[PDB]
């Protein structure tokens, strides 16, 4: 009899979600969970605070799953703030709540659906050895995770039998005033035909425009960007160079209805296995105000068990940093009419591309030998 | 670990150094039996000698 | 035009002093005052910050420590709530080192330096007293790591590593094993960085192991002097004291003096837009605040009532004043003054541990080798 809340933002097929909620078989474990579908606008952090406070004070909610449709980044930090301050477990399955943060608080209670920076770098390195692109350079800005990104490649390519060649790393700052001239001047030093970028959408567009002023976005240059650069497939800034390669979370065939059921199953099985063995379950005084003394009962055991679950032949174990540790990834490409096309799929360190040779989009000759 | 006996070219050069430099010593063998190189451990940014 | 400012204080007298200060600064562009009290929980702080940000549409917020001793968790909601909309916040009496991370706190500045910055006082005492062999004893926290990192960066300049670094888990009741290892080393100068409650545990073990007699030198910080640490503390310990770190009234006056300098120079620029007063309404980032923080950080205050006020490229106070204290006969007497760059002792004499009156060698060369 654990109270689980479901939150949707903006327009969504709520009736479809309600219909697909009753699609799991949980009769082999005493859960009898409660489901509460609530919808609200994207007004502000204060509305979010009030919403979770009122819901928790309404009727004994023991867990929350949060969904979203916007591209906001600070919403993940806000939800982590509530997660740390009040011990209720919440999950971020879609939208801006799925964006990765700098780091989780030690006492925080938060898990997200999506790969980390290290896993994304490892994935995008495989794409470069499917096609023998051994010459590349790295350019990035000041973001919570920039060092780890470059450190991952530096650690991976230093001990390899493949011949990796790295040509300089740039750590340009976009917050400087009148530094655009210096940025443009230092962008001319790039010579490798493969460029790796680590930025956010706005400064990604700014950098793309600056580079197009130099002009190295036209024929013999290829750019690879992580998942958060594109962010949402529907809108294109139109200053993105044609032929851009990006990695993204699998959303085409991983419908929102399955995510809610998966999160509910994870929460229910974690609570059940923690309840049965320890003969205990936390049902705190469900009031959002006056939580200074609410820390009487520790709930870290639930946190300790939330990182190892499985159901319906699937692995959903989380990581210590709060990421999925085993996601499903896809590779998208930008074609002439601005749109993202699904090129390849990645799973369990194994890459599976739909092409055998990269299409070119003369002084390129064929050679035959024996 | 068990006590053992050691002698050779390097052992009696240490004895000459100790007498001239007026110090007292205790000796032991290296645990892993390696001269030493720099490696990386368990997916970390640090790099440490063995 | 009229531009108002806001602040977060917890004292009626402090509110009256702020009113007097703003009235005086009006005689120096019309600026008003808006302040509120403190709540016993953080979510109330966040909601009150957003509600009162909507009420006045201020450009900056001043925050000081409450009567609470720790003063660590209290500033966190204000920083997040302000940071979300990108509005600068001036911190007055915060010493925790977490607020020095730009990624976690995008908009936060310091009026006083962090606890971890008081390691250049230690570096200068090592240079004037020709000490080259020290033992660094720190706790495994974010506070200890920054203090360790600063000391190793400073020492690496001369290419003189610390002899050894020992880490103990926070909130422990057994440090005998750690202290035994430090007693079999060459150095006799010990630097300790921990909390007041935790430091007293180390002091009792040190006196039991006869590590507080003649030939030993202890260098500690402000936390290791305050609290119940003086109840269990051997004589001759050299501590530190901030010149005006406990005077919140002085910080309020000069903090207003420097923000009023920026507000004069902020409205004299093109493309300036008032930050939105739509707490509930707006989820966008104000274009004013990346440029505002740049000029605010470089706004070198000519002269104030607490000395020259400047900022490094981290939003931290520069050129602070420290008093080198000394514990003799259960009473502390001041011995020297460090004006940021040099140490000038007074006519008072120094009593070293064990009752001797002579600088110690701080070294005991061993004649047995491994
Ligand atoms: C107060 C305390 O806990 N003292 C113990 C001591 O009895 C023990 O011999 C030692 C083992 O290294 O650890 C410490
Ligand atoms: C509690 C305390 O120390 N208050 C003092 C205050 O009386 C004094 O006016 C001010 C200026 O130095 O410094 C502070
Ligand atoms: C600080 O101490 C130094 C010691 O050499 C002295 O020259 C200087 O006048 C003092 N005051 C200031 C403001 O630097």
């Amino acid at each position: 009899s654990i109270g689980i809340a479901v939150i949707l933002v903006g327009t969504s097929d709520e009736v479809a979600i309600k219909d697909a909620h009753e699609k799991d078989d949980f009769h082999h474990l005493s859960v009898v969970p409660r489901v509460e579908l609530v919808a609200m606008n994207e007004t502000d952090p204060k509305s979010i605070i009030t919403r979770i406070c009122d819901l928790m004070s309404d009727r004994k909610i023991q867990g929350v799953v949060f969904a979203d449709d916007t591209d906001q980044e600070a919403i993940a930090q806000i939800l982590d703030f509530i997660s740390a301050q009040t011990l209720t477990p919440i999950l971020g399955i879609h939208g801006g709540s799925s964006m990765i943060m700098a780091d989780k608080d030690e006492s925080s209670m938060f898990f997200q659906f999506g790969p980390s920076i290290e896993q994304q770098a490892s994935v995008m390195l495989n794409i470069m050895e499917e096609y023998d692109w051994y010459i590349f350079s790295i350019v990035t800005t000041y973001f919570p995770g920039y060092q780890d990104f470059v450190n991952k490649i530096r650690s991976t390519i230093e001990n390899s039998f493949v011949g990796w060649e790295l040509e300089e790393v740039l750590l340009l700052d976009m917050s400087l005033d009148d530094g655009d001239s210096k940025i443009q001047n230092q962008l001319k030093k790039l010579q490798s035909p493969i460029i790796l970028l680590y930025c956010t959408k706005e400064e990604a567009t700014y950098i793309f425009e600056v580079a197009n002023s130099v002009g190295l976005t036209g024929y013999g240059y290829t750019w690879i960007v992580p998942s958060l650069v594109a962010g949402d497939t529907d809108t294109v800034p139109s200053e993105f160079p044609t032929g851009l390669i990006s990695v993204s979370y699998d959303e085409w065939d991983y419908g929102l209805p399955a995510r809610v059921r998966d999160g509910i199953a994870i929460i229910t099985t974690a609570a059940s296995d923690m309840l049965s063995e320890h003969s205990f379950i936390p049902e705190p005084k469900s009031s959002c105000y006056n939580t200074h003394e609410k820390r009487i009962y520790q709930s870290n055991m639930l946190n300790r068990y939330l990182i190892n679950v499985t159901f319906e032949g699937r692995n959903l174990s989380f990581s210590e940093d709060g990421y999925q540790m085993h996601p499903k990834l896809v590779i998208i490409l930008l074609n002439k009419e601005r749109k993202w096309e699904r090129v390849g799929k990645w799973k369990d360190k194994s890459l599976q591309m739909k092409y055998y040779v990269w299409p070119r989009m003369d002084d390129h000759l064929s050679i035959v030998t024996l | 670990t068990v006590p053992q006996c050691c002698y050779g070219f390097c052992i009696d050069l240490l004895i000459k150094l100790a007498r001239t430099m007026q110090f007292t010593y205790e000796v032991h063998l290296v645990a892993d039996g390696k001269f030493g190189t720099q490696e990386r451990v368990q997916n970390s940014n640090k790099k440490e000698w063995n | 035009k009229i531009v108002n400012i806001g602040a977060v204080l917890s004292t009626r007298k402090h509110e009256q002093m702020f009113r007097e200060a703003v009235n005086q600064a009006n005689k120096r562009i019309q600026l008003q005052a808006t302040s509120v009290t403190h709540k016993p929980n953080a979510i109330q702080m966040a909601l009150s910050v957003c509600e009162d940000l909507i009420s006045s549409q201020v450009y900056a917020i001043l925050v000081s420590h409450p009567p609470t001793p720790n003063d660590h968790f209290t500033p966190t909601p204000v920083s997040y709530t302000a940071g979300f909309y990108r509005i600068p916040v001036l911190g007055l009496t915060t010493r925790m080192s977490i607020y020095s991370d730009k990624s976690i706190h995008l908009s936060f500045l310091r009026t006083v330096p962090p606890y971890s910055h008081q390691s250049s006082v230690w570096f200068e005492m090592m240079r004037v007293y020709n000490w080259n062999h020290i033992i660094l004893l720190v706790s495994d926290d974010h506070e200890g790591r920054a203090a360790q990192k600063r000391l190793e960066t400073l020492l690496e300049e001369r290419e003189s590593k610390a002899e050894k670094v020992l880490q103990f888990d926070p909130g422990t009741k057994n440090v005998t094993a750690l202290l035994m290892e430090a007693r079999e080393l060459e150095a006799r100068v010990i630097i300790l960085s921990a909390s007041e409650d935790d430091a007293a545990t180390v002091y009792r073990a040190a006196a039991m192991l006869d590590m507080t007699g003649s030939g030993y030198v202890w260098l500690v910080g402000e936390r290791e002097i305050s609290g119940n640490a003086l109840r269990y503390a051997p004589d001759g310990i050299i501590g530190l004291q901030l010149i005006n770190g406990k005077n919140e009234s002085a910080h309020i006056s000069d903090a207003v003096g420097v923000v009023a300098q920026a507000v004069h120079e902020l409205l004299e620029k093109e493309n300036i837009t008032d930050p939105p007063r739509g707490c509930v309404g707006n989820t966008n980032i104000w274009k004013t605040g990346p440029l505002f923080k740049r000029v605010l950080m470089s706004s070198k205050y000519a002269d104030g009532v607490t000395g020259r006020v400047e900022f490094n490229e981290d939003g931290d106070r520069k050129f602070a004043q420290y008093s080198i204290m000394n514990l003799q006969n259960r009473k502390l007497v001041q011995v020297g003054i460090y004006n940021g760059t040099h140490v000038i002792p007074n006519d008072r004499k120094i009593i070293w541990p064990g009752g001797e009156t002579e600088k110690p060698r701080g070294y005991q060369m061993s004649t047995r080798l491994k």
